[PDB]
């Protein structure tokens, strides 16, 4: 039991759940989408000047 | 509103692990073959067996 309880730690911050997290980072690369969306505005912008 | 969304993935995990541990703590239970074995359980039944 002192084992379990102490083993519960973490210390550092660990996997149980951190784990989990990994697979939705995938979203940011949908924010990242629209950042390009945001260069392609230039195409917008500059165009003024042409 | 919008942490609601990302907690869902919290809480799940949070969800089914204590199912999980649920069902550990059945499997205690096969380890003890008892209804109990401390007296957070049933202190009362705990007394009323010593």
């Amino acid at each position: 039991s002192v084992y379990s309880e102490y083993q519960s730690k973490s210390g550092v911050n660990t996997n149980e759940e951190l784990a989990a997290l990994i697979q939705y980072q995938s979203s940011y690369g949908a924010a990242a989408k629209i950042v390009s969306t945001v260069d392609q505005m230039l195409d917008t912008l500059l165009g003024l000047k042409s | 509103m919008r942490i609601t969304n990302k907690l869902n993935f919290t809480n799940s995990v949070n969800n089914s692990m204590g199912g999980q541990s649920a069902l550990y703590q059945i499997s205690q239970q096969l380890a003890s073959g008892l209804k109990i074995q401390n007296s957070y359980e049933d202190a009362s039944t705990y007394i009323d067996n010593t």
